């Protein structure tokens, strides 16, 4: 080991180095690393140089531990962690440090692949929602902000895409497999420890991976962790995997890039910011990508969380990474508290990428959810608080929103044929109330097949093996819609026959409670 | 004669400082450094002298992996981007060096970058009109040659078409090449672009290609990417001058070439005036803007998409845009949901030519008269949803009527898209239009249908579809007749 | 036609306080800065002048 | 021999595909065959039908997913993805040599359901189904309609008349 | 005084429910036992007056210890605060106490108006890890802990950031935020007030405050000039802990 | 003058560049002084000095019909009167589209011929009149 200089001075994490005699010289983002004592080592990264020779230095570990006057050696390589398959059961710190619980190296700064490198956009990413999956669709290789204020769902929207692929990827091959990177920065470690406990409750942890840079951690590791993510999510891409990444947040990544450039003296701009924070998002953001069948046809799909703050959208940050990002989705709280979870506002949130990802069974329907809701905010806005409104389209779009309210995800062969049954109408005659339990009698139980009705050779809700029919030939198809139709028709005779009339006639007390929840709670589960 | 060598002493970000041992290069002259030390090949221009032998250098690329005092070569000049024939239907950076993987560019010579502007001797203060083809915009926004025209226009409501029918227009009427210029693009946008370019037949790689490319994504430091539309526009000057014809400039977002400036700007120090534009603004772009003006010799003409933050219009960005453009196409998902295309909404839209000192005064008085119908037909709109079509008189319903023959015979169809559709495309003059819009405002063709001026161009070729549409009617009733009268 | 007529003067004005409001913080940070710049010394620069 | 082949920006593509369906019969478990598409990819020598009926074939004759055993599991959901694979991202269409594998594996695992919609699949596209898998999908269906496996039990189970969140199980 | 936070294996989050008496919180935000607990607002709204009745209401209860950071509170609200406990004898001079107060005041600088904070965590820290009880740590309040360091970074010569604060805040709050937390050990049922200048939210240390909470509690003047007392807005504040499972369905 | 607030935005460059404190919508502050050493240039000589003359049109940009502008006021407050071209009616025909109510000339009835100082006089009690009568029937 040779050195290049010795600390000079430090301002919390920053420090700054002065070399020695023997002037050596020194790249521009390499690793040093400093000798805090015998045995501990404290990592570190080169940020910029200077006429007089000095080099201002961010520190990732141990801080607290660094004193004038120590030693300062050099890697002369850039910022390298582990990378491969055999991390995708552990979290981890974004140096590659795996933390606990109660070879091959990559390139945290790789540049982003060329048109040429790229493929467009094809297949979808389900959510489980059918909010996403239907009008603002999820593609791969489709980066898409998730914005809205505090205590909105954003965190549970990022979480359930990603349990919903839990489910698939072990039944399809391992090439098609969308696997996961959640990245946390500047989150609680509780939050940390929750998303751990409840990944390893559903064994979502063999296809998610978790970057960890939490407040405590230093601000170089906040800004560091989302490389860290997508220099992961690199090698799926040139391995041909596919791959999604979310970042919970960004906000704090560039806050902690403030911090950064105030405390190295960079010049400043809008919000405190440097100027370059925008090529900072680029620098991750394009990273995001679709291969070519050249490359791979891998792919990395992006899902960036950015609070807002009394709903601004006006704000810098948020107004970039709407200028970078392939759509967004706009969560609002005036509609969480509306009963309306998740609370999107489907004016706002847009998706460039509208049919090209969709599914032939699923251009026609979100085609009809489209013109559906388009016309349901024309009306719906200009009806009074009090007026009683009876039209298929109200009608229509109110059931369509109560499916729309769903914790958790929803398969898929779930999700089609509960808005297949309202855009075809089938779903009118059933109360507002009652459309949950409706879905839960029609997903989980099967009425038909209980009464003895079997007038109907295969379509039936419990083998869930038939949505790879439905996404091959589609519902319009000629040997699906018949089936389809018999099926919904006599679950919606026996529904209104059998269980409208109870429910009507349940004039106590403790039993409209019990029934209150019993639909707050198939309102959970489906 | 040999070539200067300085040594670098200090990197900040794009921002780099190099000492020299003789007289220091001009401003925005390129310094080079070998591939060897960093990667990849490595280009800094020369912004801002800070003693009589360092030289602050602005980086178009990553200085990653860049040693201190390492040796950079001065270029000689500033950045020579290639231009010719050989340029067409390729994509190049702002260094010239091609992104497209498609093997090396065959050019003669090459031309600097930095250009100066066309002098008031060169310049052609007559105003002339460019016959585009696309009657929506001829009637209303006549396209002047070397002006500036904004285009506002969001997704799905047919930009891309719309572009790549002017380039074809041009390409084939006036004889005239394109070149476009995405500068912050998203490549996923710069895939299904240059896709589309390849469906299209604008770029036949086998063949006679159209528009030069010129793609700064946002992968690039803001260096590149506010050097970008003067690369493009390199690009187009030799069109011009050399080739002596005529030229569009298609521009993504003058909002991100303003921000690419603005951070140029605050990587250099420079104190923001206002909300974080640089205090350059004005000079910067009328840098770029003066040189995209008409001569003897050519012209070239600049579409410049805009995006307005927060939908105000009194930012100076915004302002300054506007004090330089001459027409704007503004575009609306309403029209384009109710079948129109192109979807331009000519009232909100507006052009500057409008003047029969500039323009001939038949086309002036009509294209006035066809916009006082459609106010009014706007105003009988806001009437009808409120009392009734059957509360109207009977001049009221012949001038609604009109009007509705006049927003359907909008409609066009596109041969960019007539693979895609089906439909041919219909390139239609400028007379022949003109002498149209005036039959159908004299009411010398009013028998004619609504619906058959759907998606047709020229009264001459809709009279076609009208009698296509008698015969099938006419048929249609030969047929029920006789399957009453057999049974 | 009323409520409208205000709403744009109420948008105008809200758009010219936050931008004026950005300014300002904007114009705060770089005189803190150009403090900070006033505050820091100057070198020697010593070097043969002969 | 083999015609023309042309990536999306135009460049040529290779069509020798030849050892890369000897090493996916090679494979001796069907997710081995799946990471040779990978290379396949890499190589600038894409997949062909025949590629893709050889991994499907693998998909259908080897016992299990990797070495060590896997939970939910499944052949069909595999294949289906391969199809739509196939037919949405590149364009291929099946064939009767492809919907012959998929036929003898849901006659294997006896779902008689998804037989029969094979069945109507390969007769709506056109296609001549063999009659003795047609005969064998009849009779598991005869077997299962005989032994109550037509339906399951959970679902023949009197639904509460209780509206309690346990009664019914959420 | 410092010390490093506990690490992730170190920490444990325990669902258990706090019975506070107070009708708003019983329903909206149920505090969490060993969980963390912000009163943002602004002046004149209550918040100190609810960390009183809470004290009163669960310090009681609460066979463990207890620890209040006075944190440029002021001089008067602290004499009231010591008569009162002394009055309740949770103070008991002769017999024993379960209280620890310290009281960096309006008075103090600001090296000491943010050094407060971590004094008191080396009294709570000592009660969770060596006695292994369970420990209330009530703080009046975080903003001026900011404010102190935002009144010396300037003096440093640290660049400010945006509205006037310091640009190492987000860095020094997690700090505190993070060694503020329950492990294996024992259990710190914090509760913080926070100071929101001018009722603005958009103020960036309320919103890097936000994420580090579990029950973000919040009051407003609009609620406060009505009449409404604790003026909760039950819509703008919610909770981590309310979920389906942690509590009852109905 | 085609413009004094592009002259002023070209001075915020130099000022800026020079890293000179800013003011009010960005500017230094001698923007005043820059602009009155300007157009108090322009006068009326005496007859003591030739009676000579320089009249002065200076043209200034507003935003959104926002007279309030710093630089509109700043310029107000130096000019002896006032043009004010409408937007609203430039967009509704009326070419040129001069608002006489913020428009007035705080000198020129010296000048003005008395053949036109008349029928002036006679057109603005007019107008007032107009203005009165246009507005307060609003469709009634
Ligand atoms: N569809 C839903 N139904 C019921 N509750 C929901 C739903 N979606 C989210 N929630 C609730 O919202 C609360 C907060 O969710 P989440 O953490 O995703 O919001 P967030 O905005 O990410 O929070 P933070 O701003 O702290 O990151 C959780 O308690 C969760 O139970
Ligand atoms: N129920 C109530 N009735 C009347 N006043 C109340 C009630 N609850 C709280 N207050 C008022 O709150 C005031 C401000 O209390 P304080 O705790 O100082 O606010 P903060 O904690 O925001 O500084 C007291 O003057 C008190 O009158
Ligand atoms: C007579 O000659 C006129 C020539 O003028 C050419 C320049 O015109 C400038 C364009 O002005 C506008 C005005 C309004 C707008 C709106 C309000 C439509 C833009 C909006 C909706 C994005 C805010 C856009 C541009
Ligand atoms: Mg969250
Ligand atoms: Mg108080």
């Amino acid at each position: 080991k040779q050195k290049i200089g010795f600390v000079h001075g430090i301002d919390g994490t920053i420090a700054t180095i002065a070399p020695a005699a023997s002037k050596v010289t020194v790249p521009y983002n390499t690793v040093l690393e400093i000798a805090v004592s015998a045995t501990n080592i404290a990592n570190a990264l080169v940020f910029n140089l200077e006429k007089d020779g000095s080099i201002g230095v961010i520190l990732l570990d141990n801080i607290s531990e660094v004193r004038s006057g120590q030693d300062v050696y050099a890697t002369g390589s850039l910022l390298k962690i582990p990378v491969g398959f055999h991390m995708l059961g552990k979290i981890i710190n974004p140096l590659g440090k795996e933390i606990p619980t109660g070879t091959k190296l990559g390139l945290v700064e790789e540049m982003a692949p060329n048109i040429v490198s790229r493929q467009p956009v094809n297949y979808n990413l389900l959510t489980g929602y059918k909010v996403i999956d239907t009008l603002i669709p999820v593609g791969r290789g489709q980066r898409e902000l998730i914005l809205g204020d505090r205590q909105t769902g954003k965190t549970s929207i990022a979480l359930s895409t990603i349990l919903n692929q839990t489910k698939v990827n072990n039944e399809i091959l391992s090439k098609n497999n969308v696997l996961s990177v959640y990245v946390s920065i500047g989150q609680r470690c509780s939050n940390v420890a929750r998303i751990h406990r409840l990944l390893t409750e559903y064994d979502a942890m063999k296809y998610c991976t978790i970057v960890a840079a939490t407040a405590a951690d230093p601000a170089g590791l906040q800004y560091l962790a989302p490389y860290a993510g997508t220099t992961l999510g690199e090698e799926f891409r040139n391995s041909g995997r596919h791959i999604l990444l979310v970042y919970d947040d960004l906000s704090k990544q560039a806050v902690s890039y403030r911090q950064i450039s105030l405390l190295l003296r960079r010049p400043p701009g809008r919000e405190a910011y440097p100027g370059d924070v925008f090529y900072l998002h680029s620098r991750l953001l394009e990273r995001s990508a679709m291969m070519s069948p050249q490359k791979g046809s891998g792919s990395l799909t992006s899902l960036p969380i950015v609070e807002t703050l009394s709903n601004d959208v006006t704000a810098y940050i948020v107004t970039n990474v709407i200028s970078i990002t392939d759509g967004q989705i706009y969560l609002d709280a005036k509609l969480f508290t509306g009963g309306q979870r998740p609370a999107v506002n489907i004016g706002l949130s847009v998706s460039r990428v509208g049919s090209s990802a969709q599914n032939k069974a699923m251009k026609k329907v979100g085609g009809a959810l489209k013109m559906l809701m388009g016309e349901y905010r024309k009306m719906a806005g200009e009806q009074t608080s009090g007026s009683q409104n009876v039209s298929p389209v109200m009608i229509r779009g109110a059931r369509c929103l109560q499916l729309f309210n769903q914790k958790g995800p929803s398969y898929f062969m779930d999700a089609i044929v509960a808005l297949y049954a309202v855009t075809n109408g089938y779903m009118d005659d059933v109360k507002l109330q009652y459309s949950k339990f409706y879905e839960f009698l029609l997903l989980n139980k099967d009425l038909p097949v209980l009464y003895g009705q079997v007038n109907n050779k295969y379509f039936y809700m419990y083998n869930k093996n038939l949505n790879y029919f439905i996404r091959y030939f589609g519902l319009n198809h000629e040997i699906l819609e018949p089936e389809l139709k018999k099926y919904i028709e006599i679950h919606t005779n026996l529904f209104l026959d059998n269980y409208q009339s109870r429910m009507n006639e349940l004039k106590s007390d403790e039993d409209l409670v019990q029934l209150k929840n019993l639909l707050y709670a198939c309102k959970r589960t489906v | 004669d040999v070539k200067q060598v300085g040594y670098v002493q200090q990197i900040i970000g794009a921002v780099v400082d190099v000492t020299f041992t003789d007289s220091v290069p001009p401003v925005l002259t390129a310094l080079t450094v070998d591939a060897k030390e960093t990667g990849t090949l490595l280009t800094m221009e020369i912004v801002q002298h800070l003693d009589t032998k360092t030289a602050r250098c602005i980086c178009m690329s990553s200085t990653d992996m860049l040693r201190l005092r390492t040796p950079v070569v001065n270029t000689g000049s500033q950045i020579t981007v290639p231009v010719g024939e050989a340029t067409l239907g390729r994509i190049f950076n702002v260094m010239g060096d091609a992104i497209d993987q498609r093997g090396p560019v065959k050019n003669k010579v090459r031309w600097p970058i930095h250009r100066k502007a066309p002098t008031l001797a060169e310049q052609s203060g007559k105003d002339e009109v460019l016959v585009t083809g696309i009657k929506v915009i001829d009637l209303i926004l006549p396209y002047c040659k070397g002006g500036k025209i904004g285009l506002f226009g969001g997704a799905g409501v047919g930009k891309t078409v719309i572009i790549m029918e002017l380039i074809n227009n041009v390409a084939k009427g006036h004889g005239g090449y394109s070149v476009f210029a995405g500068v912050g693009e998203r490549t996923r946008e710069g895939t299904d672009l240059y896709l589309e370019m390849m469906g299209s037949k604008v770029i036949d790689l086998q063949g006679d290609s159209k528009c030069v490319l010129v793609y700064g994504q946002m992968n690039e430091p803001p260096g590149a990417r506010a050097r970008v539309a003067q690369t493009a526009l390199t690009m187009a000057e030799y069109f011009r001058d050399e080739a002596g014809q005529d030229v569009l400039l298609f521009v993504d977002n003058v909002f991100r070439f303003t921000q690419a400036n603005s951070e140029v700007s605050a990587l250099l120090g420079r104190i923001p005036a206002a909300v974080g534009y640089q205090p350059t603004l004005a000079e910067d772009l009328g840098m770029l803007q003066e040189r995209i003006t008409s001569t003897v010799k050519g012209s070239i003409t600049s579409v410049q998409a805009v995006y307005v933050p927060a939908d105000d219009i009194t930012d100076p960005a915004p302002a300054t845009t506007f004090s330089h453009l001459d027409a704007t196409t503004v575009l609306s998902r309403s029209v384009a949901e109710a079948g129109i295309y192109p979807a331009v909404e000519p009232l909100e839209c507006a052009s500057r030519i409008m003047d029969p000192d500039a323009i001939d005064v038949n086309h002036y008085n009509v294209a006035m008269d066809i916009v006082e119908m459609l106010t009014k037909y706007k105003e009988l709109q806001d009437i009808i949803a409120v009392l009734g079509i059957d509360e109207l008189s009977e001049e009221d319903k012949l001038i609604v009527d009109r009007a509705r023959k006049v927003a359907k015979f909008m409609s066009q169809p596109f041969a960019v898209a007539e693979v895609f559709t089906g439909m041919k495309g219909y390139y239609v003059q400028l007379e022949d239009c003109v002498s149209d819009f005036g039959s159908l405002l004299m009411g010398q063709c009013d028998n004619i249908p609504e619906m058959a001026f759907y998606m047709v161009g020229g009264l001459d070729s809709v009279k076609e579809k009208a009698a296509k549409m008698a015969a099938e009617a006419a048929a249609m009733r030969e047929r029920a007749r006789k399957a009453a009268e057999a049974k | 036609g009323n409520i409208t007529g205000l709403m744009q003067l109420a948008d105008y004005t809200y758009n010219k306080t936050r931008k004026e409001l950005i300014t300002a913080e904007l114009l705060e940070i770089i005189g803190t800065m150009t403090a900070m710049h006033a505050g820091k010394k100057v070198g020697l620069k010593k070097t043969e002048f002969w | 021999a083999g015609g023309k082949r042309y990536d999306l920006f135009g460049y040529e593509v290779s069509v020798a595909t030849g050892p890369f369906i000897e090493e996916i019969k090679k494979a001796q478990f069907y997710d081995d065959a799946g990471e040779v598409i990978v290379k396949m990819n890499l190589a600038n020598t894409p997949p062909d039908l025949q590629t893709y009926n050889a991994v499907l074939e693998r998909i259908l004759n080897c016992k299990s997913k990797r070495s060590q055993p896997v939970k939910g599991e499944n052949k069909f959901a595999a294949m289906m993805d391969i199809l739509e694979e196939m037919d949405a991202r590149s364009g291929i269409k099946p064939n009767a040599e492809s919907w012959g594998y998929v036929l003898k594996e849901l006659v294997q695992a006896g779902d008689f359901r998804l037989g029969w919609v094979c069945i109507a699949g390969m007769k709506s596209l056109g296609i001549t189904p063999d009659q003795a898998l047609v005969d064998a999908n009849e009779a598991n269906a005869a077997k299962a309609k005989a032994a109550g496996t037509d339906f399951p039990a959970y679902l023949k189970k009197a639904a509460p008349e209780s509206f309690d969140t346990k009664a019914w199980g959420i």
